[PDB]
């Protein structure tokens, strides 16, 4: 971070979230004044209060705040901005933004307009790759307009078929077809989808490849023609075609393949004249047959993982090459210095479609910065709220180490000490995928999340020893709370006679099983007998801290007590998964048998709102005897459209999901019969 | 739960613009020890919250307004519910903590025919008679006589705080302007003068009606310390067999 | 689009700066401290809780309605703190703002502190340096003095009152220290007289300076008004901290018992 050389004096970031905080921090490292833009809602964000000066750019929605380009130029000309940084998404890869910035004296930190035009659509990128000795996925070249021609082309190219619309992208418009009839099915359904979404109708048919491990290469170039490749990243684990867990050093590849990929990527960058930092993505199969997938002319969200193995700051290099300085590193300097794995903590519910986005404020928020080998990139803070207008992004958690196993151990420790209260996160899913057997071994693929959980995410299937440990921890916590309840101050008028309970007999109900537990206290150590098995739990027993560190039979565990009730209910986060238990005294448990259960009037035939959002399409009508699997309605929520189906055949009695309305979670809208 | 624990989540809990509501139960949970709160009458008179909590291990009674329900207005049911709890807490030496966000009393002919005056007087009596230490925090607003009913400084209150988003006024700004500037025929410059002159905690702070304007994130540490010094509070009142509550 | 937070910020800054930076410098050049650092030296570190920071005077006569005559705090800093772990209520007059002379808001703040102390049962320590009463304030200054005197008499024998004169107290500001249990002065910088030397020369036709008329020596040697005299402000504050440990917090408490070796 040498400030001796001449550098810009004012930079205006044109993005929000954690990337805005990261770029602001990097600018502040070099002693550069930083300007930030925000909507009305984000006036109290961390990035606006960390930047030097903040400017409102319109109302809350992205269309009138972060897509109001004229507002961006107005803010720039108000603030005397020398440069501008778009981060990722939004206006990062807009040709009109680039030409408007070039019209003024402001300089755009990133790729030039030519690269954006070249990489905007798949046809031009594919032909440029073909003429630049780049391997590509086999198939027909050009836009297919006839269904019969499409199925014939599928016949020549091969039995597997994939259809993807030209341009657009971002996890939509991609379909898989198998047979010729299925080929034409995919053809016209993709035509309809493209017409509805973008209207280009430029869908492309190509030879689909199974087990397409998603690897990528980070390329960095300057205006002088020098370009380098920054090792590689592995980003195969996805759901709905978005990465959630990704790792820089790909264990699948070796040294020679990595060198070949780097040389090919730098050759492609030279061919396209890429003078900025970008990513090139490849789909490697089981036989190490590399295939060009796409090249992103913007900073990647997973850039921190590849900037720690190389031990460099990428945003500083991006700013330097935007200024025009030559690269100060060569290909021989790029070296691997360990291992790095990082995950994307979202505001989603993993039990619904591998993450259903949710909303709410943050009552409690704490990050494990004190743990070794932990790096957190978050654009939120205690008190921040998650709206239905932006991506349900919470944080990026990065762990670096000497090798894969130690880095994964640090990562699991980092999740175990991550405190979020107020919204529903996907920490359990990340924990499960990072402690999976095949993930540890290395055998992973694109459809890993789909085929490991065929029926959807269910949570941690804890074993017998882990179940005993959890039961012992819960019983010890219950006894500790009961003992703390008896510590009053001295009265001197009515002295307190403390009860003398040698052993606590408890009936812990977990899932649908009742366990008999005997708990004894000896100072700070609890001896717990669960169904004859003996365990020792030792801890400081701080009942106020959100995180509790305990030792069970010499094994260290971290526990979060999400909730507790006087009736016995207790929700505890164990191994990243929230378990609900019911702890009762033996006398109370035996007296509970004589007591009637409360009738619940929710025996199916109820269609509430799984997530809060705006209804965009309704496919039901009062009196419709729709069958199972029929979509009740379509809900849009913060960059995701979900069409929940029907679990059983029934006749709709009343429809309360009027079109163009916002509904919260659990809003009953259809009651079938 | 440490006494000096900060609560930064409360720095933006109150919306910047007035017509939006928020949950006072969130503030109560954030302030009290271990975020534990035993609510009394949770399903009756939802526009007011009364309950028991602990600060630094000492039991306290929490009374607050609910902007979610009825926009925080006061009515008969809420007045009685608050008054009985305040009377009990005062009778059994339990400190009182109040969170004030009220636009006044709920209007209508149903409230007048039900005796809203008597029950408002019940609540005002309950707060005024209390001898136990009382701490008051004004979150967003306190308009009219309700500001007096919510344990103001002049009811022998012990400590009063105001958040930076608070405002204490006689009545609504529009109503005050239209009732004071009838003969001036100005509704634009006078409105701005009133808005950026009296829609703020500064008139009360200058008048000394609030001891300080505190950042919300420091409210808990600001309260516990007060409860340390008010534990030995003792006052004397004229002798009487019993007073005549306006029941 | 409201700047109320920023207004709070500059009001806090102005109240902390008192009556001005260059006036603070002039007040330092005569070997004296300001009220805020005086309180910071007197009390335990990180224990001062201030009250009525944003209170100023009401006067609208003789041109005090102007924005230049509106000082938040209004020539007095009032609050509570701890000495060696024991609670105490303190007020310090600010000689910068209008010479420290008392007005309605000044007496209101002192009366509020005294009422809180008598309700809780804690001693009151008052650092006094004021030129008298604001003449343009009117009879409100006399009302404030009468309220202070009434609270001093009512609390006499209930809680210990300690007065430390660290500046030129004159006029009606001298009756409050004499109405407390103990009166302490600082040498060569604090004066205590009902009437100034110029009026004495005008009336009785004799020449005396302030030092021999109301200085620390003439009140600790021949007048019997003050009980002790200290070299400077720091020494006086340290000695008052030492002296506070002897006294009980209230008349309901027995004599303090410390650890004896
Ligand atoms: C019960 C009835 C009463 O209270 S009789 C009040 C006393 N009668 C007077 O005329 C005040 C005379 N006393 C003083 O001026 C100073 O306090 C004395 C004791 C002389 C201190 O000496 P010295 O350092 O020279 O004062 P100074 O020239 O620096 O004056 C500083 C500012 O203080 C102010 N000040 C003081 N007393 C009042 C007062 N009662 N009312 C209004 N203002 C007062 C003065 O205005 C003076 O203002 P400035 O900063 O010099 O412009
Ligand atoms: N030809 C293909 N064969 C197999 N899987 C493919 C193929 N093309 C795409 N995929 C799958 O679809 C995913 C989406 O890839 P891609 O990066 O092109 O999508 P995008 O989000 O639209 O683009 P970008 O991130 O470059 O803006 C890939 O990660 C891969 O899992
Ligand atoms: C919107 O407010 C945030 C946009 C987030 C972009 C996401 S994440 C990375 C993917 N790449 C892209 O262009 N959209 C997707
Ligand atoms: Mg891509």
């Amino acid at each position: 971070y040498d400030p001796n050389e001449k550098t810009f004096d004012k930079i205006l970031v044109a993005n929000r979230g954690e990337i805005a905080c990261r770029v602001i921090r990097t600018c502040k490292k070099m002693g550069i004044k930083t300007v930030a833009i925000h909507s009305d809602v984000d006036a109290s964000s961390v990035h606006v209060k960390m930047a030097d000066e903040a400017v409102c750019v319109g109302p809350a929605p992205t269309s009138k705040s972060y897509l109001n380009m004229d507002a961006i130029m107005e803010a720039i000309k108000k603030t005397r901005a020398q440069a501008v940084h778009p981060g990722y998404g939004f206006l990062s890869e807009n040709k009109e933004f680039a030409r408007c910035l070039a019209a003024e004296d402001v300089v755009f930190i990133g790729p030039d307009t030519h690269a954006i035009q070249a990489m905007g659509d798949k046809i031009e990128s594919k032909l440029l790759a073909k003429k630049a000795e780049v391997n590509t996925i086999p198939g027909f070249d050009g836009v297919v307009k006839d269904a019969e021609e499409a199925v014939r082309i599928a016949r020549e190219i091969g039995y597997p078929v994939m259809i993807k619309a030209s341009a657009g992208g971002g996890g939509k418009g991609m379909r898989i077809a198998w047979d010729d009839e299925e080929t034409r099915d995919g053809f016209r359904l993709s035509s309809q989808e493209a017409a509805s979404s973008f209207g280009d109708d430029r869908l492309l048919i190509e030879k689909f490849i199974d087990n397409p491990r998603h690897i990528e290469i980070q390329v960095l170039g300057d205006k002088h023609g020098n370009a380098l490749w920054l090792n590689e990243r592995e980003c195969s684990i996805q759901r709905r075609n978005q990465k959630v867990v990704e790792e820089a050093p790909s264990i699948f590849l070796d040294a020679e393949t990595r060198r070949a990929m780097g040389e090919q990527a730098v050759a492609l960058a030279r061919a396209v004249k890429y003078s900025s930092a970008g990513t090139v993505e490849f789909l490697v199969d089981s036989k190490k047959n590399f295939y060009f997938l796409e090249m992103n002319t913007r900073l990647q969200v997973e850039h921190p993982v590849t900037e720690c193995i190389t031990g460099l700051d990428l945003v500083q290099e991006m700013i330097r090459v935007a200024k025009g300085y030559p690269l100060r590193h060569k290909q021989a300097d790029i070296r691997i210095n360990g291992w790095a794995v990082e995950c994307r903590v979202y505001a989603e519910d993993p039990y619904k479609s591998f993450g259903l986005p949710s909303i709410g404020r943050l009552s409690q928020y704490q990050e494990p910065l004190h743990l070794p080998g932990v790096r957190v990139d978050s654009g939120i803070q205690p008190g921040s709220d998650i709206s239905i207008y932006y991506d349900p992004m919470i944080s990026k958690l990065i762990t670096y180490g000497s090798d894969r196993t130690e880095a994964l151990k640090r990562m699991a420790d980092a999740l175990d000490n991550y405190v979020i209260r107020g919204v529903t996160h996907n920490i359990a899913l990340l924990r499960e995928v990072i402690i999976n057997s095949r993930f540890v071994k290395g055998d992973i693929s694109t459809k890993f999340l789909s085929d490991v959980y065929p029926d959807g995410f269910k949570g941690h299937m804890l074993t017998k020893s882990e179940k005993n440990q959890l039961l012992a921890i819960a019983s010890s916590l219950f006894v500790a709370f009961q003992l703390r309840a008896q510590h009053f101050q001295e009265n001197s008028r009515m002295p307190v006679i403390k009860p003398d309970i040698a052993n606590w007999e408890l009936s812990v109900k977990l899932h649908d099983k009742v366990h008999t537990v005997v708990a004894s206290n000896n100072g700070s150590v609890f001896s717990v007998e669960v169904d004859g098995s003996k365990l020792n739990v030792t801890s400081t027993w701080n009942l106020a801290s959100p995180l509790l560190s305990v030792s069970v039979d010499g094994t260290q565990r971290t526990v979060q007590c999400l909730s507790r009730e006087a009736g016995g209910n207790m929700s505890i986060q164990f191994l990243g998964t929230v378990y609900k238990v019911n702890i009762l005294t033996r006398l109370a448990a035996e007296l509970n048998k004589f007591m009637l259960e409360k009738v619940t009037e929710d025996t199916s035939s109820v269609l509430r709102s799984p997530m809060p959002g705006v209804v965009v399409a309704v496919s039901v009508k009062p009196g419709d005897a729709v069958a199972e699997g029929q979509e009740i309605c379509v809900i849009e929520a913060m960059k995701m459209q979900n069409s929940m189906t029907a679990g059983k055949t029934g006749t709709v009695k009343s429809v309360h999901c009027q079109a163009g309305d916002t509904v919260g979670e659990g809003d009953l809208l259809v009651e079938l019969e | 739960d440490p006494s000096d624990r900060l609560v930064p989540e409360l720095d933006t809990i109150v919306p910047l613009e007035s017509t939006k509501a928020y949950n006072m139960v969130d503030i109560i949970h954030s302030v009290v020890d271990e975020r534990e709160f035993f609510e009394i009458m949770p399903n009756y008179a939802k526009n007011i919250i009364v309950g028991f909590a602990r600060m630094n291990g000492r039991t306290v009674g929490i009374v607050g307004n609910q902007p979610k329900v009825a926009s925080g207005c006061l009515d008969i049911n809420s007045s009685v519910k608050g008054a009985r709890f305040v009377r009990f807490c005062d009778a059994f030496n339990i400190p009182l903590i109040t969170f004030v966000d009220v636009p006044g009393f709920l209007p209508g002919t149903a409230q007048e025919y039900g005796g809203i005056i008597r029950h408002g007087a019940k609540l005002l009596y309950a707060f005024a008679e209390a001898t136990v230490p009382k701490v008051t925090v004004i979150t967003r607003k306190a308009y009219g006589g309700a500001y007096d009913v919510m344990s103001s400084k002049h009811l022998c209150g012990d400590t009063n705080y105001a958040w930076p988003t608070a405002e204490i006024a006689v009545m609504g700004a529009k109503g005050a302007v239209e009732i004071i500037f009838k003969g001036h025929e100005n509704v634009e410059a006078a409105q701005a003068e009133y808005i950026e002159k009296f829609a703020n905690p500064f008139p009360a702070a200058v008048r000394g009606f609030v001891d300080d304007i505190i950042q919300p994130s420091s409210t808990r540490a600001r309260i516990c310390c007060d409860l340390d010094v008010l534990a030995s509070k003792k006052v004397q009142r004229p002798w009487r067999k019993h007073a005549n509550i306006p029941l | 689009a409201t700047s109320v937070n920023e207004r709070i910020e500059n009001k806090r800054r102005t109240a902390l700066l008192g009556g001005g930076q260059r006036r603070i410098d002039a007040q330092h050049k005569r070997g004296k401290l300001t009220a805020r650092e005086r309180i910071s030296l007197l009390l335990d570190p990180g224990s001062f809780v201030e009250s009525d920071m944003f209170v100023e005077h009401r006067c609208a006569d003789f041109g005090m309605a102007a924005d230049k005559n509106k000082f938040p705090g209004d020539s007095v800093v009032t609050g509570r703190g701890r000495i060696n772990g024991r609670l105490v209520y303190v007020f310090s007059q600010d000689f910068t703002v209008f010479g420290g002379s008392l007005s309605g808001a000044h007496a209101q703040k002192i009366c509020k502190i005294m009422d809180q102390a008598i309700t809780v049962g804690a001693p009151v320590i008052g650092l006094n340096d004021s030129g008298g009463a604001r003449i343009q304030e009117g009879v409100e200054s006399l009302a404030g003095y009468a309220d202070i005197f009434l609270r001093n008499v009512t609390a006499s024998g209930v809680i210990p009152q300690i007065s430390l004169i660290m500046g030129p107290c004159a006029g009606g500001a001298v009756y409050s220290p004499a109405l407390t249990d103990f009166t302490f002065m600082v040498k060569d910088t604090s004066y205590l007289f009902i009437t100034g030397p110029d009026v004495v020369k005008s009336v009785t036709n004799e020449d005396v300076t302030q030092e021999e008329l109301g200085g620390a020596k003439t009140h600790t040697t021949m007048s019997g008004v003050a009980h002790r005299a200290f070299e400077n402000d720091v020494d006086a504050l340290c000695n008052l901290r030492d002296f506070f440990n002897y006294l009980p917090l209230s008349s309901q408490d027995p004599a303090p018992v410390r650890e004896c070796h």
